[PDB]
RNA sequence: CGAUGUUGGAUCAGGACACCCAAAUGGUGCAACCGCUAUUAAAGGUUCGUUUGUUCAACGAUUAAAGUCCUACGUGAUCUGAG
């Protein structure tokens, strides 16, 4: 059984000209919080159940359960989104991973789905948005390689939150042929700009990077 | 405000900016050595070392092939870039443009004009400069230093 | 909006004659160790450049004529020669242009 | 004579350029390791806390921002701000500054040689520095005063204090009436012509000229501006860093003036504070990693449970 | 980030709340001095022609980190003492609201789920 | 009168104090809470809407308050043009 290294989203710094130090000291700190909390592997579209210290309930955790719609940040910082519909009611929260609020996370199930950001299932019938609070974890065998869930979705009707259509967000998580018109089509074809596949430059390298705080994550567990 | 823009604004739009540089790449990758605008080669240098980056890469890999489609326009040169520039560069980590101020153009537009090269092309070569020879008195008197910084260890 | 009054040539001169109107004059001119002509210091010298530039010039005329047509350009590398010399056996299995001028003092041999 | 323009490289050789790199560098190291040791020296007589006094400063480095939590539950932002290279350069006395208050010149970070003047390395010379990039004057008292050649570390703070902070602001450059001063512009669509952002009116019919104070269009944001009542958190005593509260004015990786703070209610918080200044030799134990906040959840820790 | 004529959605099991009426419930005028509201915040609300005082539940504007956001527009029909004139509450409600005991009592005392 | 382009808005406001709010006080047919008066104080404030071209005015909701005025009834070589 083959193994490629998972590396979590957020130990990839940013582009900018930030100085390296920086990065250094805030990997340090989330390795050090990684030993108390552990953190998962997971992806958007994967489900998740998040334990949290809550002052104002009777138990003092607040259990939340949701699809991750999102994952941004980087450093200390980086969050997830999750979403769930409750009674009819779509509720997301936005968790900060590093936060000591929160207790455990716990991955239902390990999921990857067409795009690497699902918001649109803000727009989506409820039935995606929807998920039992009870519903019992899931495990696989790892050769199985974290398995791509490809499932079109259907939508309410326009307008949506954003317009998906468009060549910016690359949605083949959608379902257009039922939505749309071919006319649409054409329409959102004129904000096509085919170039930037080709443009190099625009291109962000990493793998120096990586070997690196891999290197340094390695350190980490062995002392 | 301009505060880390990497890309300067050229030609029609940024489409046009793309496709003044595709022009440019392929006239480089075709002659090896080029004069332009200043301002447009130095926009240049950058893919032109990239272009290199994905001969390397070999011509099976898909991802190079397309690149190396889109970018060299003629399409007589994709090979060229992959069985002759590529290979020629195998050391050489970035070596691989050269890029000098040639004296301003003689039209009346007296624009500031660059040459840009690839290295280790068959050609009569720039007079590039120099540095100042080791006889040169000052460098005669640092060669001095030197051996006495030899001579105390 | 229109001047009032004419502005008079005394003011006129103290706006033109400013020292922030005069053209600067340049202190990093220089001679060129090879052909004596002037060059600036950052910059490549205008006249051996343009030696370079004809040489060039000729060797791609000559390269076009071996070369049918708009489309064909060779698979190798290729090397210039002049009159009287041979292709080296780590220069061979290359295309060969042949120049009838003999070999320029700045062009090296490589 | 026409004498032409000259740079430090232009007539060294390509045999000679890396060497007078070597040279440089390893003087640096040397005058920089040799200045590492300020308590065996001749250290200017160390007095005692009064209550009125005042410390020296610190030149910093602006790392970037970082996210950190308090046992409260409250999430917070900070500001990195690394101490690089920190030395006190000449003292003036109180007679010949202010006549109040002495002042002392820190410098910031290691610059090139080459690129500073004749004057400006003679200053260095003599001292036995290498040039800094940034230097600034410092008020102090002169019970606090240091001895010119000293070095100054980030455990000069100590967590829970409050500082100032003064930077150039980010340049925005040339700027219109309504991001330089914020007024509205006029309505889009309902007619107007060419106005959706000019001024408006800039002054009365009957004045006649318009006054000095004028709100106008121009230069915005390269300027310096200084931040009050910074807590701060915590401090890395490896790569001495300073993390200080919210935001401090100026772009990331420029320089920065550290002090602590002027404003009343803090005035005399000195007291508990290592006072001529930090001295790494002389107490002879090492301090922690990192220095805390009481209210600071650590990077490891319990992982706050209420109750 | 409700504000001034915003189409909101009764939560609550209401006379007013639940029966139809041509014009959907609109916000008059919120009870902050920025025009603005958030959650937990007083609101003046036009219902069935007639005003009525409603508290902010939940929004679909975004909030601080692990905040609930919610996909409507959220208020609870409110009288003029802090009475809320549900009897009850069914869609779920920010556990934050806990944190203000004093006015929420009532309201808080008729909620069903917390989220 | 060989032109000093005119109402209301927009923008930006400069000023007075004969103070609407904020501060400090005297008197009360001032117990307290409110108020009604008068003195001193002009650094800072003085809302959003329905109808009117409107300034006024009426009305809805508020505010610590929604001041009175002067500035070519401030401000069209900055805008508007409903009148
Ligand atoms: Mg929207
Ligand atoms: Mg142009
Ligand atoms: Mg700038
Ligand atoms: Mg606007
Ligand atoms: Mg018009
Ligand atoms: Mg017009
Ligand atoms: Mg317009
Ligand atoms: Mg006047
Ligand atoms: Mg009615
Ligand atoms: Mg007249
Ligand atoms: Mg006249
Ligand atoms: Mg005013
Ligand atoms: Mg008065
Ligand atoms: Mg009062
Ligand atoms: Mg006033
Ligand atoms: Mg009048
Ligand atoms: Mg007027
Ligand atoms: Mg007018
Ligand atoms: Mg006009
Ligand atoms: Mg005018
Ligand atoms: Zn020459």
């Amino acid at each position: 059984r083959p193994e490629t290294r998972f590396l979590s989203p957020e130990f990839i710094p940013p582009r900018g000209r930030t100085n390296p130090l920086k990065f250094q000291i805030e990997r340090k700190d989330m390795l050090e919080r990684r030993k108390i909390l552990h953190i998962p592997e997971f992806y958007v579209g994967s489900i998740l159940r998040v334990t949290t210290a809550d002052p104002y309930a009777s138990a003092k955790t607040s259990q939340f359960l949701g699809i991750c719609i999102q994952r941004s940040g980087s450093g200390l910082g980086a969050t997830f989104i999750l979403r769930n519909t409750i009674e009819g009611q779509g509720v997301e929260i936005c968790f900060e991973l590093y936060n000591p609020r929160i207790q455990e996370i716990q991955v239902v199930k390990l999921e990857k789905r067409l795009d690497n950001s699902l918001l649109y299932l803000r727009d989506a019938l409820p039935e995606y948005s929807t998920f039992d609070v009870n519903m019992k974890p899931i495990t696989q065998e790892f050769n199985q390689e974290v398995p791509v869930n490809q499932l079109k979705v259907k939508m309410k009707p326009k307008p949506w939150s954003k317009r998906w259509e468009r060549p910016k967000f690359n949605i083949k998580g959608i379902r257009f042929d039922l939505c749309l018109t071919e006319e649409q089509m054409r329409e959102a074809q004129k904000w096509s700009q085919p170039w930037l596949e080709f443009d190099m430059m625009r291109e962000y390298d990493t793998s120096k990077i990586e070997a690196a705080i891999w290197d340094e994550i390695e350190a980490s567990k062995n002392s | 405000i301009s505060h880390g823009r990497v890309f300067r604004r050229l030609g029609l739009g940024p489409e046009s900016r793309i496709h003044l540089l595709q022009n440019l790449l392929t006239g480089l990758v075709r002659h090896e050595r080029i004069e332009a605008s200043w301002a447009r080669v130095d926009e240049l240098r950058g893919y032109a070392e990239k272009l290199i980056d994905y001969g390397k890469l070999g011509d099976t890999n898909e991802r190079a092939m397309r690149m190396a489609d889109f970018w060299l326009t003629e399409k007589d040169l994709i090979p060229k870039l992959f069985q002759v520039l590529a290979p020629r560069f195998q050391g050489q980590n970035g070596g691989y443009t050269r890029m000098l101020q040639i004296p301003n153009r003689n039209e009346q537009d007296r624009a500031k004009m660059a040459v840009i090269e690839y290295k280790g092309n068959c050609l009569p070569p720039l007079p590039l400069p120099r540095r100042d020879s080791n006889l040169t008195l000052l460098n005669q008197l640092l060669q001095g230093l030197r051996q006495d910084q030899e001579a105390s260890s | 909006a229109a001047p009032k009054n004419r502005r008079s040539i005394e003011v006129n001169r103290c706006r033109r004659r400013n020292p922030q109107k005069l053209i600067k004059v340049k202190n990093n001119i220089d001679v060129c160790p090879e052909c004596g002509h002037l060059k600036q210091k950052h910059i490549l010298c205008g006249y051996c450049y343009e030696k370079v530039r004809k040489e060039t010039a000729e060797i791609r005329r000559q390269m076009g004529k071996q070369e049918g047509g708009p489309f064909r350009a060779p698979t190798t590398e290729t090397v210039v020669l002049y009159s009287g010399e041979t292709p080296s056996e780590q220069d061979q299995g290359k295309r060969i242009i042949e120049r009838e001028r003999k070999r320029p003092s700045w062009f090296t041999q490589n | 004579h026409g004498k032409s323009v000259t740079w430090w490289d232009e007539h060294l050789s390509e045999e000679n350029v890396p060497f007078v790199k070597q040279l440089v560098s390893d003087e640096n190291k040397a005058q920089l390791a040799s200045k590492l040791c300020p308590l065996k020296d001749e250290p200017w007589p160390i007095h005692p806390w009064e209550p009125g006094s005042s410390r020296v400063g610190l030149i910093a480095l602006k790392l970037g921002m970082m996210p950190l939590w308090t046992k409260d539950g409250q999430k917070h932002v900070v500001t990195l701000l690394q101490v690089q290279d920190c030395h006190v350069l000449k003292y003036t006395p109180k007679e010949n500054h202010n006549g109040r208050m002495a002042a002392l010149t820190v410098g910031g970070k290691t610059v090139s040689h080459f690129h500073k003047s004749a004057s400006i390395l003679e200053f260095y010379q003599e001292l036995g520095l290498p040039p800094k990039q940034k230097v600034k004057i410092f008020n102090v008292t002169e019970n606090a005063v240091i001895k010119p050649g000293t070095p100054l570390y980030a455990a000069h703070f100590r967590p829970g204090q409050y500082v100032d902070v003064t930077a150039k602001t980010i340049g925005k450059g040339f700027q219109g009436v309504m991001r330089r001063w914020g007024f509205k512009g006029q309505p889009a669509t309902h007619g107007q012509t060419k106005t959706h952002r000019r001024p408006g009116a800039i002054s009365t019919g009957d004045v006649a000229r318009v006054w000095p104070g004028t709100k106008m269009p121009g230069q915005l944001g390269n300027i310096d501006r200084t931040a009050f009542g910074l807590k701060v958190w915590r401090i890395n005593t490896k790569h001495n860093i300073i993390y200080v509260n919210g935001s401090v004015p100026g772009h990331k990786n420029c320089l920065v003036k550290i002090k602590d703070s002027k404003l009343p209610a803090y005035k005399d918080f000195c007291k508990n504070l290592p006072f001529p200044t930090y001295f790494p030799d002389g107490d002879e134990e090492a301090l922690p990693e990192d220095l805390y906040d009481e209210n600071v959840c650590q990077p490891g820790a319990p992982s706050i449970t209420f109750t | 980030a409700i504000q001034k004529m915003t189409r909101v959605r009764v939560v609550d099991n209401s006379a007013l709340g639940t029966t139809p009426y041509h014009r959907p419930p609109r916000c008059i005028h919120v009870y902050n001095k920025t025009g603005v509201g958030k959650v937990g915040d007083r609101i003046l609300l036009a219902i069935r022609g007639q005003k009525k005082k409603a508290l902010i539940v939940g929004h679909r504007m975004p909030g601080p980190r692990m905040t609930p956001r919610f996909d409507s527009n959220n208020v609870v029909l409110l009288e003029d003492n802090g009475n809320p004139v549900g009897t009850r509450i069914k869609t779920p409600i920010p556990s934050s609201l806990r944190q203000r005991e004093g006015e929420f009592s009532k309201v808080l005392a008729i909620a069903q789920n917390f989220v």
